């Protein structure tokens, strides 16, 4: 029947969020990307609304995790076995991070028979041959060795991360299963256009100790996902033409490419932090053929 | 978004044979299920047999041993062999594509029907 | 043309802490003063009040910080979430995603150093009823566990994680000095035989036995949804039906006023019995006189 | 979504004053800025007065001490006082609404030009 109109969210950089960790999204980057794999499980999604990965809709369930939890004796370690069937044809629970690094952040705990509340510094290594997201459980470092009860409903909320630079890797995917293969993965992205690049969303993570990398490169914006979710328009194209665009002015900045597969790509050479008007959008125009040359942006 | 195609009905008499096909066409091939419905006279949609992108086969009681599904990836095409037919057989078989997108609230894709 | 997003309760968000939704509540409300300034938005994408669009950016604060010798405590001078400054001439109540109630807010106070990438985290939380708390004039304090760690000069994130409150007080934004402006009005059911539909959260709790509930007017996406639309209300009551997409049979009906509010037709504290894929749908705009069938 | 009906147009001779009107309907009313912009032949559309239901005033540097705005809020109504003008104040006036909508980023609302001479 007749075609759906494609549309992208009015929203300026610095309004969305960043698809793989719960913070908002800061800046706009492009650099090349063969010397790393590009094979994000978050921020997935096709231009029609399907999900990809281990992405699902909610912004505030990323990197979250829920359930009970069991002390690992003579540490102030503890296990949480997660609240999920192994069954579903995908890589991880869904909202699992999906890059290597120690994530640091709150663990709190309450105790259903009289309303009791507790709070500790908690910490995951994704990393770790100790976490089996696939298999339901993970592990938490703490501050604490009897605090913690037994099957009480226990959540954790992250915060940030913790050689200079040499952690988080935000290229390498956890092993879900553990150390002993990954499955139902979201396909890697490289432009296949010879002098485009990727262009990235990118955020930059809060810090909790010592020299982090706190850059956080996603392909597609949370809100964007949500929006090609909910709209569930057909990609007449392979690749859809939008232009980043002043609101005030008219004037178009630049433009980039819009894949159907769920990733941007510009006309560029080289590592490059763009300079956009804080006022700025993507506006979409039309859907371009395979054989369309973008006009390079400085 | 997606368009499904479907081939291969009839009508037979009992211990006749018959080979339903159903051909998927996404923007970008997913990670979906894909299966074989019917509906009978005055009587609501039952299960007849359904697959996955990995391979997990679940048959309905009535057609287990004689109808067979089997799927290609690449085409996304599902097939449905059903054999030793009998007169509780005659519906009309629908063709469905089950993937990770908001009309999976709703049933998924559905083909014409035979 | 009007519509809500097609997501079960759920899948949304909270509008007044970034936390999933959990349930759907109703009860009266004439013993307290329903005036929350987050999650306000008319029907046709204006927002009210503190509110804005990102969800995680809501109770959090951004800025630097000055140490409070001889204490373990902070006084952060807040920025915008862009990273430029707070504008008290704004004609709104508070920052953008400011807290809209009573209580003590526990979370983490992140720090970065810009020339060496020196980075540090502390425990800290923020008093909304203190005297201390004026978020209308650009200053916040924040309780912590350090008196050496953070740095002058250097950009630094409070990320809230639950609270130690009175859910339906507003805080004095200015301090106990003056009154608070511009706020969105207050909601409650003009129709007889009707309450409020809350969408309602269970806060996280990191010490004590505080009171965890945390009713919304509007969830963030809803927020979201009219912002982007900008479909402008045709009548005074847009009637939404909840409806399980399984068997297509109606749950119940209720009454989405433009300025931004959701009542249904009960008698009494009820919490939903909802099937889990329900969802609300709209349906046409009807007048404010428009009697809705019983909610069960 | 938003509606707004300007009046007062016409022809003065220099040294003249006239006085605009700009009604505003809202389905609900909003915190907003009101305000009065023009647009002179062949000449790019400038700012000349903007009040917020606050009661804050913007003029341009042209017209400060000749022009006067002012604002009900109860009538939802801005009005533009334009004392002594000048031969270059020939132009057609606009009346522009800004709320916080997604509409303000493309410049608010906007009513039917009015011509002055």
């Amino acid at each position: 029947s007749r075609t759906k109109p494609f549309s992208v969210p009015v929203l300026t950089v610095e309004e969305m969020t960043n698809s793989r960790f719960p913070i908002p999204l800061e800046k706009l980057f492009t650099g090349p990307s063969s010397a790393f794999v590009v094979q994000p499980q978050n921020g997935r999604c096709t231009t029609d609304g399907v999900l990809l990965g281990t992405t699902q809709l909610s912004p505030v369930n990323i990197c979250t995790f829920r359930g009970d939890v069991t002390h690992i004796t003579g540490s102030r370690n503890y296990t949480m076995n997660l609240a999920y069937d192994p069954t579903e044809e995908i890589p991880a629970p869904l909202g699992t991070p999906d890059f290597v690094g120690k994530i640091q952040g709150v663990l709190t705990q309450t105790t259903r028979t009289d309303g009791s509340t507790r709070g500790h510094k908690a910490t995951v290594y994704t990393g770790s041959a100790d976490f089996a997201p696939k298999l339901g459980r993970v592990q938490f470092e703490t501050d604490t060795d009897r605090d913690f009860e037994a099957n009480q409903n226990t959540k954790f909320t992250p915060v940030g991360v913790i050689t200079h630079r040499n952690e988080p890797q935000q290229w390498v995917l956890p092993s879900y299963s553990g150390r002993n293969h990954n499955v139902h993965l979201a396909p890697a992205v490289a432009p296949t256009f010879p002098g485009e690049q990727l262009l990235f969303f990118r955020s930059t993570m809060p810090g909790c100790s010592g020299y982090p990398n706190m850059d956080l490169d996603c392909l597609l914006p949370q809100e964007w996902v949500q929006y090609f979710y909910q709209e569930a328009a057909p990609a007449q194209s392979d690749v859809a033409l939008l232009r980043f665009v002043n609101p005030d002015t008219g004037r178009v900045l630049f433009e980039c490419k819009l894949h159907k597969s769920g990733y941007v790509t510009v006309a560029h050479t080289g590592q490059h932090d763009l300079v956009i008007p804080p006022n700025g959008y993507f506006r979409f125009d039309s859907w371009v053929n395979q054989f369309y040359t973008l006009a390079p942006m400085g | 978004q997606v368009k499904l195609q479907q081939s291969g009905g009839g009508l037979v008499q009992p211990g006749g044979s018959l080979r339903l096909s159903c051909a998927a066409s996404e923007s970008t091939i997913s990670i979906n299920t894909l299966g074989w419905y019917r509906q009978a006279p005055g009587n609501q949609r039952e299960l007849v047999a359904t697959i996955t992108t990995g391979g997990t086969t679940n048959y309905a009681d009535s057609v287990k041993g004689r109808f067979t599904i089997s799927r290609d990836n690449a085409k996304n095409t599902v097939y449905l062999q059903m054999n030793n037919l009998e007169p509780g057989d005659t519906a009309v078989y629908y063709c469905n594509l089950k993937r990770r997108d908001l009309q999976s609230r709703f049933g998924g894709y559905w083909g014409q029907g035979t």
